């Protein structure tokens, strides 16, 4: 028995069992889409300046 | 008046009146009187402050 996936993952990962699964693997970037409605933009007047 | 100077605060080109200018002014007298546009290059709200 070579040490488990929990003390021997690459990027620090962290192994857990009911379901098999890896957490917080420091890895990539995840890419982001905001589809903004026009109602939140706030006009410059009504906010300090 | 005297030593009047103006700034734009918003000024966005859209169809309704969508720009402010907050005039800085020094009057002798304080009482209301007409402002205007002699160039179609804005159309002002209202016509008297």
């Amino acid at each position: 028995k070579a040490p488990s996936l929990k003390f021997t993952a690459p990027f620090g990962c962290e192994i857990y069992t009911n379901p098999i699964r890896a957490e917080n693997c420091a890895v990539g970037s995840i890419p982001l889409a905001f589809d903004i409605p026009d109602a939140l933009f706030t006009r410059v007047s009504e906010t300090p300046t | 008046l005297s030593a009047a100077e103006c700034t734009l605060n918003e000024c966005v080109y859209s169809s309704d009146f969508g720009g402010i200018a907050t005039v800085k002014y020094s009057a002798s007298k304080s009482g209301k009187c007409a402002v205007h546009v002699p160039s179609g290059t804005a159309t002002l709200k209202e016509a008297a402050v």
